[PDB]
């Protein structure tokens, strides 16, 4: 037979192993199959009845978690157009925390529903235009939909009721407790000046007997134990020290030099009885318990154990500065006894097991301390890890309510009304961008359904009845979980409330990764390798 | 459901097992023969 | 001939020498004409490693699309060569050499020595160069002008939101250090990128911005007035150049030398701490040291109990940034401090963003050395406005330097086709093919323009061509209606050296590729 | 099509087959201390590859010298040894009721 030659120009000049696409049957309508296969991956994990999903990376290392940034981290992805919408879920996440599946579904929704107008007739300009159109009318409207700021972010009545929701969406029938515990934290640490750092929480876990057993602990835990002999301290004063306890050396290559007899004999006595004045220079000033970060010397060590002195040594170097904030100390950088500042007062300090593992604990009894530490506890190490990540997102949802305590209604009630309002101001504009804001309002259905999908109801009576009530002026009615049939229940009276700086960030950051894929109409791609 | 055949144990397909009365009848045989060299 | 005394070689005679350079131009202009004007598209670009690069200027393009040709690297370093000098044009200069190729080709394809053709280039590169310059306009330059020729050159490599922005932290840029005489200097405009927020947030500090702060916990983060201490001087351990050693005894030799060797170094720190203590008597004012060297952990202790903010390690390039915006004096030793050397700033704050540190610079005096700072949500965001921040800054520097610019929106293009129409019949013999040839290869601006947006490629230059001949005015094309608009009552306006280096450098590469006789390939096949 | 998502290899399920395919999993993990709980109990006797012989009646080292190599599996081999760090006795009677 005959065989069809390869066309002049620039097909004959490629490398080998390099592909081209362009136009837009070979292009776009291929990229928005790549992205629209990622939607369906991760929309089983939303809401408070989504499934876990079990990944493993090539490591052999094995994932349970619900989050939708994590699922997509432990996931290679080599397509180019699906690329981006993920590094657009990772931006919310270091500004917001929450909000990482937000993007994926709108994203899917916006990219899809732009598939069917581009058939119809209107340019790839049309579509892109529309929609820019439609992203600064939400931003408008949204600030009129907010209701329920928050208080008082001191109480610790109120405060559990605000993170409750953020918690729910991924310990579902944990929510309760789990909620005391990071309400419990993140007011223990707020200081006056109302400025929130979230590495002050600290999380250790310790394999034990369930979870309703974890509590918080003012101070720090570390999985070491006590190098010296005495363990236990009522009212201590540390000492933190970052060079090690030994002798001072030369950073020069030095030696010494004996010439005569006599000083051979008084050499190993005259280090001896130095690190003697040394040690009890240190112990004339109160200070019980001294922590190193360096290497422990073993004359350094008998004189330690004479004095009834506790020695403790990280060997962590950040670790070392957290334990500075939490008892109020200095780290020397020479081997020299502190004066006044430079001593830590602590409540108390000893060495204690717990479940099989000997950990040390700076306990504090004041309520005022800059660092909190969670202690969890569990059955499986996957199972740790997992509310290891709850407990994170409850503490980001802190962190914006300092910001902005501005919240709107949740579970749906919020979509469906920017459905409306949208809907009605594109009947007004006669031309061609018309089709694309009503399309773009349509993209919040996307939200609802997959929330009465996930449940196990009928999808499309949920809409058909949402949409009803909030004409009437109802614009907090959602849906209802606990029902099974697909009923309708109020949201402010429920208590299922977002935050309008999560929903501000996950709209701009959703639209801007949707309009960069249209845009793009040839793919130069290399040889893998 | 089709429980096709999926895999529990590293390298499954390389490992043997005697379980019940055989395993215990295989000691016995392998114990005798040790003992009946001894004997003269 | 080569094939009897190397069998291996590969050689090209006669006119397949002429087929091969041909179609190789025209392969890489039907991929580059897609890239013109502000309405052309965008390209993804992905490597073997798997990152994402979307990119709309014809140098980024041409490096990164995977292509293997003796002919097409020609072409490739004429392009490198231009965005090194003028910064703009590159997408222009492919588009041209295809097209005068092709064109050259009609008459060699009918019988005609390529040499004639040549004859033809010469006499029509003198006189289009004779008729530009009658047709800049010599201008003040203000500043109202400068926008309209700093936005000409961005609305083609971003949208009309974000040129909008990026016009004003361009344009005030430029003027903030120009001086009345001297060249416009660069290497002090630093571009500091940050992947957080939205790009609309691009904004242009007057002061500097450095990706460092200080490496001690107990040091300040918010000084409301300080004096900038630039040096370059170490304060970290060292030892002697000649090999030395300690020859110590009873341990208590050992104590009496441990400190005996910081001296040294403890001298240089207590230069500054009086130096600090004399200028700032009462605790009003801060003090910050910005160094050039490393400083031990030792020296961060002593400097951290009196609230001197230092940091370490600075770039080179740094220490002529901090003297002109400040106004201090970058000294290496410490023998002759004096508070006449000494800076000012009005707020030096710290900034984190997650896992890195940043210091801010601002309320100078009479700053000499602003900075840009670009914000994104992406990488490659950052990377495709870092494009057009340099694009931009050259055709404002281009638009001071010459004291003249040139209309664009291919108005001028036209006008040089219509001239050299008129000086075809003075030129004898059968050079007047080269004339007609070079007429037509000018015409591909107003055409691809023409068809990127969406009209007729011969309806709309008849129109063109229909005005300038009964009203001496230059009309362009427009990019909405297709209509003739006149490009210098609009705003389109364009670099007169931009135009001229493109003229002189489309030439000389066509005139020697037409000559060019067999394409030999008779060396080693690889180094070794 | 001819641009794939994930690499080639990545080998997904789901559904209903799913997770009845995980609880015959801990059918096989179960059933491998079956036989050791009780005053008339037998112990097994497993082989390392060196050839080194580990005789025992208690399953959390039953089931830390077996290679297993299945997810769902994994997690009745993790809370045998929380159950013999905590309490250190009842470790196959977990084992049997999960
Ligand atoms: N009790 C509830 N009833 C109805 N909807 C809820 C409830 N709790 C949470 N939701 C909704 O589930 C949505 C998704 O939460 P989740 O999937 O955990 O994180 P993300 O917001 O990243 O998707 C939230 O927008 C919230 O409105
Ligand atoms: N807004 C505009 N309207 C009409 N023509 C324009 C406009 N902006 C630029 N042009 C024209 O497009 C031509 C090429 O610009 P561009 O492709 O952006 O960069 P390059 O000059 O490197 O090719 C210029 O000659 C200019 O005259
Ligand atoms: N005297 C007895 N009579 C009957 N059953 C007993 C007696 N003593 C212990 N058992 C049963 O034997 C079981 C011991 O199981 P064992 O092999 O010890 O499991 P584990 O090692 O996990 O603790 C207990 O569950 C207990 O109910
Ligand atoms: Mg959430
Ligand atoms: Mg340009
Ligand atoms: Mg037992």
């Amino acid at each position: 037979a005959l065989h069809v030659p390869k066309a002049p120009g620039f097909a004959q000049m490629l490398k080998e192993g390099a592909k081209h696409f362009s136009g837009l049957e070979e292009a776009v309508y291929r990229n928005i199959q790549a992205c629209k296969e990622l939607a369906q991956t991760t929309r089983t994990a939303y809401g408070p009845n989504g499934m876990n999903k079990m990944v493993i990376n090539h490591l052999e290392k094995l994932f349970v978690t619900n989050d939708a940034a994590t699922i997509l981290r432990e996931l290679e992805v080599q397509h180019p157009a699906a690329k981006m919408i993920v590094m657009a879920s990772h931006m919310q996440e270091q500004e917001v925390g929450d909000g990482t599946n937000f993007v994926l579904v709108f994203a899917g929704a916006l990219l899809e529903l732009a598939e069917e107008l581009l058939r119809i007739g209107l340019s790839v300009s049309e579509v892109i235009e529309g929609y820019e159109i439609a992203c600064r009318k939400a931003h408008e409207i949204l600030p009129n939909l907010v209701c329920c700021s928050a208080k008082n972010l001191r109480d610790i009545d109120e405060v559990s009721s605000l993170l409750r929701t953020s918690i729910m969406s991924k310990q579902y029938g944990n929510e309760v407790f789990l909620a005391k515990l990071i309400a419990q934290a993140c007011v223990s640490i707020f200081p006056d000046s109302g400025h929130f750092n979230v590495d002050n929480i600290r999380v250790c876990k310790i394999l034990g007997s369930g979870i309703s057993s974890s509590s918080v602990l003012h101070g720090m835990v570390f999985k070491k134990e006590t190098e010296g002999d005495v363990t236990s301290v009522k009212d201590a004063k540390i000492a933190v020290y970052s060079c090690p306890f030994d002798g001072m050396i030369t950073e020069t290559k030095g030696t010494v030099l004996i010439k005569t007899a006599e000083e051979l004999m008084n050499f190993s006595k005259g280090e001896e009885n130095l690190m003697d004045a040394q040690v009890k220079a240190i112990a004339d000033t109160g200070a019980n318990v001294v922590v190193t970060g360096g290497k422990v010397a073993d004359m350094a060590l008998h004189y330690a154990n004479k004095y009834n002195i506790m020695l403790v040594r990280l060997n962590s170097k950040w670790d070392l500065r957290r334990l500075c904030k939490t008892v109020g100390a200095t780290a020397l950088p020479r081997l020299t006894p502190p004066v006044l500042e430079e001593m830590g007062h602590c409540d108390s300090v000893y060495l204690s097991e717990v479940g099989d593992t000997q950990v040390v604990v700076f306990k504090h009894e004041k309520e005022d301390g800059a660092i909190s530490t969670i202690v969890l506890r569990g059955s499986t190490d996957n199972l740790m890890d997992d509310i290891e990540r709850a407990v994170d997102d409850g503490v980001n949802t802190f962190k914006v309510l300092t910001r902005d305590k501005r919240l709107v209604p949740g579970g749906g009630a919020t979509e469906i009304e920017l459905a409306k309002q949208i809907t009605s101001y594109g009947e007004t504009c006669p031309g061609l961008e018309q089709y694309a804001i009503k399309k773009f309002a349509e993209a919040f259905e996307a939200i609802p359904r997959a929330l009465a999908e996930n449940s196990g109801v009928k999808a499309n009576e949920v809409i058909s009845k949402l949409y009803a009530v909030h004409q009437e002026g109802n614009k907090n009615v959602g849906l209802d979980i606990e029902a099974e049939v697909p009923a309708v229940k109020d949201m402010l009276e429920a208590g299922i409330l977002d935050t309008y700086l999560g929903k501000y960030w996950a709209i701009k950051l959703a639209t801007n990764a949707a309009v960069t894929v249209l845009r793009v109409d040839q793919i130069i791609m290399a040889k893998p390798a | 459901e089709y429980g096709r055949p999926f895999l529990i144990i590293k390298d499954q397909d390389r490992k043997s097992r005697l379980m019940g009365l055989e395993a215990l009848k295989s000691h016995i045989m392998a114990a005798k023969a040790v003992a009946n060299t001894m004997r003269t | 001939a080569v094939k009897t005394l190397n069998p291996k070689a590969e050689v090209a005679r006669a006119q397949a020498a002429l087929a091969v350079n041909i179609s190789a131009a025209r392969g890489l202009q039907d991929v580059l004409r897609t890239n013109l004007g502000p309405k052309g598209t965008m390209k993804m670009l992905v490597s073997g490693a798997g990152d994402i690069k979307l990119t709309k200027d014809g140098n980024v393009l041409l490096h990164e699309m995977q292509i293997q040709h003796p002919t097409a690297s020609l072409i490739a370093k004429v392009a490198t060569a231009q965005d090194d000098i003028t910064g703009d044009g590159t997408t222009s200069n492919v588009l041209i050499i295809g097209e005068l190729l092709k064109q050259a080709d009609l008459y060699i394809s009918e019988g005609l020595h390529p040499r004639i053709i040549t004859e033809g280039f010469e006499a029509a590169k003198e006189k289009a160069l004779q008729f530009l310059e009658e047709v800049k306009v010599s201008r003040e330059m203000d500043r109202e002008t400068l926008i309209d020729v700093a936005r000409t050159s961005l609305r083609t490599k971003v949208h009309a939101e974000l040129a909008d922005v990026l016009t004003e932290a361009v344009v005030d840029s430029i003027l903030a250090i120009k001086k009345q005489d001297e060249p416009i200097d660069l290497f002090m405009i630093e571009i500091m990128e940050m992947k957080h927020k939205s790009e609309t947030d691009t904004s242009l500090i007057r002061g500097l911005v450095l990706d460092h702060g200080a490496r001690h916990p107990d040091m300040k983060k918010r000084v409301e007035d300080a004096y900038i201490l630039t040096c370059n001087v170490s304060l970290e351990y060292e030892k002697t150049e000649v090999n030395s050693g300690f020859f110590y005894k009873s341990a208590e030799e050992r104590e009496k030398l441990v400190k005996a060797e910081r001296k040294f170094i403890e001298d240089r720190v207590k230069k500054i701490i009086e130096l600090k203590r004399k200028v700032c008597g009462d605790s009003d004012k801060g003090f910050v040291v910005i160094n050039q060297k490393g400083i031990d952990p030792f020296s961060l202790d002593a400097l951290s109990k009196e609230g001197i903010v230092a940091l370490r390690r600075a770039k080179r390039r740094n220490m002529e940034r901090l003297t002109l915006a400040c106004g201090g004096v970058a000294l290496n030793s410490f023998d002759d401090l004096s508070p006449d050397c000494l800076g000012h700033a009005g707020l030096v704050y710290e900034y984190t963003l997650g896992e890195e540190k940043f210091t801010f610079i601002e309320k100078c005096n009479n700053p000499r050395s602003v900075t840009l700072l670009i914000k994104g949500p992406n990488k490659h965001t950052l990377t495709q406005i870092k494009d057009a921040v340099r694009d931009g800054l050259r055709a404002v520097k281009n638009a001071i330097d010459d004291g003249c610019v040139v209309p664009g929106a291919g108005a001028v293009e036209v006008a040089m086709a219509e001239a050299l129409i008129k000086h075809k019949p003075s030129v004898k013999g059968r050079a007047q093919l080269g004339v007609q040839a070079f007429a037509d290869a000018l015409l591909i601006i107003p055409k691809v323009l023409a068809q990127n947006s969406g009209f007729d490629l011969q309806e709309t230059l008849v129109k063109i061509q229909a005005e300038h001949s009964e009203s001496g005015q230059l009309v362009g094309v427009d990019l909405n209606t297709g209509e003739p608009m006149v490009a210098a009552e609009v705003g389109v306006w364009d670099n007169y050296c931009v135009k001229k280096q493109l003229l002189h450098s489309c030439t000389v590469i066509a005139t020697n590729i037409l000559l060019v006789d067999e394409i030999m390939r008779a060396g080693m096949s690889f180094l070794k | 099509t001819p641009v794939i998502l994930l690499k080639e290899g990545t080998d997904s399920s789901q559904g209903i087959p799913q997770l009845v395919s995980n609880i015959s999993a801990c059918q096989v993990i179960a059933e491998a201390v079956r036989t050791t709980l009780g005053p008339r109990g037998m112990d097994k006797l497993i082989v390392d590859g060196r050839g080194k012989a580990t005789i025992s009646n208690d399953g959390a080292t039953i089931l830390k010298l077996l290679d297993v190599v299945h997810p769902a599996a994994k997690t009745l081999v993790d809370i045998a040894k929380s159950q013999d760090a905590e309490v250190g006795d009842g470790t196959t009677s977990v084992t049997l009721l999960a």
